């Protein structure tokens, strides 16, 4: 069984409200990999064990270059535990925070990575739910890799639909806003949101106050600077149709019809998947310690430590199965 | 530059 002191803790890489993400050395190897420490007492109070316990298992099965690998899942008396593959590159929300916004080309590149992942996840009947600039990272090469699973649904294939109002406020699709079900194309309008954000420097929509934000996300239009490609702002309008039955990648052929749009005419999809496409931008990282696509926020803060309590989908391990 | 976003559940 795997422990915490089998690793050094280094840097803080990001905080939450359930725990908090750390960069480690795995003892025994050398090596350097990711941590998200969270703090059983809270997700019991929040009842949120079924959503942890999902984040594992999809990880625990998943395989795709795009997609952030579980090392291990392991947990303590009070503590749950993912170690994970080190993303380099830090969040594309970094990125497009300190860069304002990417060409065309650029948000190509990353969209293109993210539908691939997407078709994937959606292939095995899991909708994702959380697509944001948060949960997109770069690894070392400057390839996208998605992370954070807690939000993941399984089972879901077709049109089969799901009830819980989760997700962040402003990615939520504009069905999810509304009583009754919503169907799996709300990934799609999440991928909306991020190429609307790295080709308009913005959200499509936006207000701190969250039922001035939610009527806009099912009642206003969005705009496009004049600038903008045609199939630029085709996309955008075609992943951000209100409409899920009428939105881009929302018919029965899923990520087909976002590949198969003229924004991705220049895209060969095998040669994505197959990492044969040259990132636009390197990570320009000196080491393996190297966190400088990360917030000082978290860096400059120093690491302190704050009966059958068991969770019954977690202890993994890649070399096991 | 937007505010850090943060996901939630039912
Ligand atoms: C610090 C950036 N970061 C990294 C990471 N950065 O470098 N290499 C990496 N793998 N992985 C992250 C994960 C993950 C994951 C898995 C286990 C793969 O699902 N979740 C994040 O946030 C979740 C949530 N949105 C807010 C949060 C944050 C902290 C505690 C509790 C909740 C952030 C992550």
């Amino acid at each position: 069984k795997v422990t915490m002191n089998d690793f050094d803790y280094l840097k803080l890489l990001g905080k939450g409200t359930f725990g908090k993400v750390i960069l480690v050395r795995e003892k025994a190897t050398g090596r350097y990999y990711a941590m998200k420490i969270l703090r059983k007492e809270v997700i019991i109070a929040k009842d949120e064990v079924a959503h942890t316990v999902t984040e594992s298992r999809v990880l625990q099965n998943t395989r795709h270059p795009f997609l952030t690998a579980l090392k291990y899942a392991f947990q303590t008396h009070d503590r749950l535990c993912f170690v994970m593959e080190y993303a380099n590159g830090g969040e594309l929300f970094f990125h497009l925070s300190r860069e304002r916004v990417f060409t065309e080309e650029r948000a190509r590149f990353y969209g293109a990575e993210i539908v691939s992942a997407l078709e994937y996840l959606h292939s095995r009947d899991v909708v994702y739910r959380d697509i944001k600039l948060e949960n997109l990272m770069l690894d070392k090469d400057g390839h996208i890799k998605i992370t954070d699973f807690g939000l993941c649904k399984e089972g879901i294939s077709d049109g089969a639909t799901m009830k819980t109002f989760c997700g962040t406020p402003e990615y939520l699709a504009p069905e999810v806003l509304e009583d009754n079900d919503y169907g799996r194309a709300v990934d799609w309008w999440g991928l909306g949101v991020v190429m609307y954000e790295m080709m308009c420097g913005r959200l499509p929509f936006y207000n701190q106050d969250h039922e001035r934000l939610f009527e806009l996300i099912l009642m206003e239009e969005i705009r496009f600077p004049r600038t903008l490609s045609p199939e630029a702002k085709s996309l955008l309008a075609g992943l951000l149709k209100k409409d899920p039955k009428q939105r881009l990648g929302g018919g029965p052929s899923d990520a087909k019809e976002v590949m198969e749009h003229r924004f991705f005419l220049s895209i060969n999809w095998q040669d994505v998947v197959q990492k044969k496409l040259l990132p636009p931008f390197k990570p320009q990282v000196t080491s393996e310690v190297d966190t400088r696509y990360f917030d000082d926020e978290f860096t400059a803060q120093s690491i302190t430590i704050t009966q059958r309590t068991h969770f019954p989908q977690f202890d993994y391990s890649a070399s096991i199965r | 530059g937007r505010p850090r976003t943060t996901s939630f559940a039912e």
